[PDB]
């Protein structure tokens, strides 16, 4: 579907939002929707439960909402993600994934992640639940999670967005609670490391990259910004080619230069 | 250290979905959390060999097959995740061994008020959070311990609550009352009139008719009224609640609305009215000049009449002999 930008190289933070209440969540929009809506789910253990919507940037820093969505279920870490008009989330001590449609207000489907680990088993490196991260790039929708055949080492998955089921499952050798995040550009895991709040200078980069398209795996050094010593979620969008990060209560947008896209085989 | 089936990393021992009903033997002294979670994990499952030499403070024990209280715990453990069990009773001596714990989960169980034994929460002054949702309860426990900051109560089947039952939780913050049999001669007089330090109080989908009276506004930001056949607002209600920033009355038949019931609510900013038409007009006329309110700004999702729409003109729709 959406054409991939190239292989991502360099990392800069170039808009600087308002400061939240919380001090992890998740903030993102919807790279199917030609409106320029902001969604906004900030943490609170246990009592993450809904959804707010923002009509533009001015009313997103003002406070100003467009609408509330209260959610059937209680939400499991800042994984969320709003793709064509429904949101999808990890449900609250379940390895499930829920389909909730906005602007209709019903679960159009729920899909088993299988042999996922969940609520704080295979989280972040901050944990609060964010065991299971969902993504949107160019090639559609993903599940970025863990399995303990791994044990800690992260587990990817394509997920169709419309009927809710697992279209592939790659294994990656990298620990998760290692991960301070991760996310999905071109079916491409960027793995971010970043230190936090003995609290040393672990490194402030993404160090590694699995290739979903021929499952080839490499290390890297792309210098990704920890400003703010807690990095709570990062989510790509494919239609404005921007990270929608939220860090130690900072809601900001961290944009993106591409070099060319390669890939090299022997099997 | 670790056994053939659980594995472990720098204090984190993941014995999950390994479905087996004993505790492996190999479990670490440089211990963190405990996952112990979906499996087949039974009452005798648990050995001795689950303190004086574990270092754990989060136990989670979810998805098993264990009947009654857990037995033999780290002595500073603080998280006690007991989720979708059979658990029934919770004795003395079960909890006792666990004196420096900070949260408890016992969402989806079988613990009735008369299922807990009097008197086992007593040298439990630690205890920040208990869960005891959808469970066998019938009455709100009252045995329960002080220095509790969020107890939910939620999707269970009591029916009644006492005075002396809320009466020193005082320090609770969030009280979740959620899908249950309370009626308004079920909910007790002055019952939440002595927890001050109380933020959030719910009482969505239950049986009371009429808004409760005698509510703390010393502190109270949330009121959630919705799913009950509220028809009547007491005057006295919303009165020196001036802490309240969200109520919400929504899927409530408030055929009327007193005039003036929102005066002593000040910080007032977010309110849901909505799910209730025909009801405007008469005795409402204060409603169109109170709406209308000075600075700051407003927002109410309110409620507006099916039948007429606008009070300018004459109806005249009466025509029978
Ligand atoms: C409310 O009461 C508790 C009682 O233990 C106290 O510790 C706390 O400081 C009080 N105030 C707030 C803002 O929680
Ligand atoms: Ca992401």
């Amino acid at each position: 579907v959406f054409l991939c930008p190239g292989l991502l190289k360099g990392v800069y933070q170039s808009e600087h939002l308002f400061e939240s209440d919380h001090q992890s969540g998740a903030w993102c929009k919807d790279p199917l929707q030609a409106s320029d809506k902001i969604y906004y789910m900030p943490w609170t253990p246990y009592r993450t439960d809904t959804l707010t919507e923002y009509s533009s940037k001015d009313d997103f820093i003002a406070g100003r909402p467009t609408t509330t969505y209260k959610l059937p279920h209680r939400v499991d870490g800042t994984g969320f993600v709003v793709y064509d008009g429904a949101l999808f989330f990890n449900k609250e001590r379940t390895r499930n994934i829920v389909k909730f449609d906005l602007r209709t207000r019903i679960k159009s489907g729920e899909a088993i992640i299988a042999n996922a680990n969940y609520h704080d088993t295979s989280p972040y490196r901050w944990g609060g639940k964010s065991d299971i991260d969902l993504a949107v790039d160019e090639n559609g929708l993903w599940v970025i999670y863990a399995t303990e055949q791994n044990n800690g080492k992260i587990v990817i998955s394509q997920l169709n967005p419309y009927t809710l089921r697992i279209e592939g499952t790659w294994d990656t050798a990298y620990d998760k609670r290692s991960a301070s995040n991760a996310f999905m550009i071109c079916g491409i895991l960027y793995v971010v490391k970043s230190v936090y709040e003995d609290n040393e200078a672990t490194g402030n980069k993404i160090d590694y990259i699995y290739n979903t398209d021929q499952s080839k795996d490499s290390l890297v050094d792309v210098p990704f910004p920890n400003s703010y010593q807690y990095i709570a979620a990062v989510d790509y969008n494919p239609r404005d080619n921007l990270l929608y990060v939220w860090n130690n209560y900072h809601v900001v947008k961290y944009s993106l230069d591409f070099g060319p896209l390669d890939s090299r085989s022997g099997p | 250290s670790c056994p053939s089936v659980c594995r472990c990393d720098a204090g984190f021992i993941y014995c999950n979905d390994r479905s087996l009903t004993s505790i492996p033997v190999g479990i670490p002294e440089d211990a963190t959390t405990l996952y112990l979670q979906n499996n087949q994990i039974n009452n005798v499952g648990i050995p001795s060999d689950l303190k004086n030499l574990l270092k754990v403070q989060r136990i989670y024990l979810y998805h098993n097959s264990l009947d009654e209280f857990p037995t033999n715990l780290p002595k500073y453990v603080k998280e006690l995740h007991l989720q979708e069990n059979n658990i029934r009773t919770i004795t003395y001596d079960s909890l006792s061994k666990i004196p420096y714990l900070e949260e408890l989960h016992l969402d989806d169980n079988s613990v009735s008020a008369v299922s807990i034994e009097e008197g086992a929460f007593r040298d439990s002054n630690y205890l920040r959070l208990l869960f005891l949702s959808r469970n066998h309860l019938s009455t709100i426990p009252g045995g329960l311990p002080r220095t509790i900051e969020e107890l939910r109560l939620d999707d269970n089947r009591i029916s009644t609550i006492s005075s002396p039952s809320l009466h020193g939780l005082t320090s609770l913050k969030r009280l979740v009352l959620d899908g249950n049999l309370l009626n308004n001669h079920g909910l007790g007089d002055k019952v939440f009139f002595n927890l001050v330090n109380l933020t959030e109080l719910s009482l969505v989908r239950n049986s009371l008719t009429a808004a409760p009276v005698n509510l703390p506004g010393t502190s109270l930001r949330k009121l959630y009224l919705q799913d009950n056949h509220i028809n009547r607002v007491p005057p006295n209600a919303f009165s020196y609640l001036r802490q309240l920033y969200r109520l919400d009355m929504s899927n409530n038949n408030l055929s009327n609305l007193p005039q003036g019931i929102f005066d002593d609510l000040d910080n007032i900013t977010q309110l849901i009215l909505r799910n209730n038409p025909w009801y405007c007009g008469c005795k409402m006329k204060w409603v169109r000049d109170w709406l209308q309110s000075l600075p700051v700004k407003v927002n109410v999702r309110g409620l507006m009449c099916q039948a007429p729409e606008k009070v300018r003109g004459m109806a005249i729709k009466d025509l029978s002999a």
